[PDB]
């Protein structure tokens, strides 16, 4: 705080003001198309001959 | 510091009288500034071309410099670079203040405060 002559009238204190932001979420889209190719073949599990 | 005295003696301690600065009830605005010369309380101050607080001096020059021109009074002592509190507006008894040589009737104490906030005037 300010020393002032007990005479006189006193300093004037300032202040200061504040702030903002935003944000925009962004957007995700995996597909997958399932083929009859990716269906049939054997997977690892099947015994062999007939899977 | 030591030695008492023993011869008898008048006690003669002092004297007090009131130093009425107020001598009406304008606005009393202050402000504060650094001081370029020594500065006693009350006394009537300019500002030099620097900008800082001294003594009001009438017919400082072939031009007025700019101690001539009165702009406020000190509202408590200070030393040259220090900070000097002043008034600059309010009515003020003219006989408180202190004033340059050659200043002294209350015609030219008035003149010296002719327009501004500060105006002087008598006690009744």
């Amino acid at each position: 705080a300010p020393f002032v002559a007990p005479n006189v009238q006193g300093r004037v204190i300032k202040e200061s003001g504040y702030n903002t932001k935003t944000f925009k979420p962004a957007y995700v889209k995996p597909k997958h198309v399932i083929d009859p190719n990716m269906i049939i073949p054997r997977q690892p599990g099947e015994a062999l001959g007939t899977g | 510091t030591s030695l008492p005295n023993y011869l008898a003696g008048n006690g003669d301690l002092g004297s007090w009288e009131p130093t009425q600065i107020f001598a009406g009830e304008a606005d009393i605005v202050t402000e504060g500034g650094a001081a370029g010369a020594d500065i006693e309380i009350y006394q009537v101050i300019a500002k030099n071309a620097a900008g800082a607080m001294v003594p009001h001096d009438p017919t400082a020059t072939e031009v007025p410099a700019p101690q001539s021109v009165a702009i406020g009074i000190a509202a408590q002592p200070a030393k040259s670079g220090q900070n000097v509190p002043y008034y600059i507006g309010g009515v003020f008894n003219h006989a408180a203040l202190g004033w340059h040589a050659s200043l002294d009737t209350l015609a030219k104490r008035q003149a010296v405060f002719d327009r501004t906030n500060i105006h002087i005037g008598n006690l009744y």
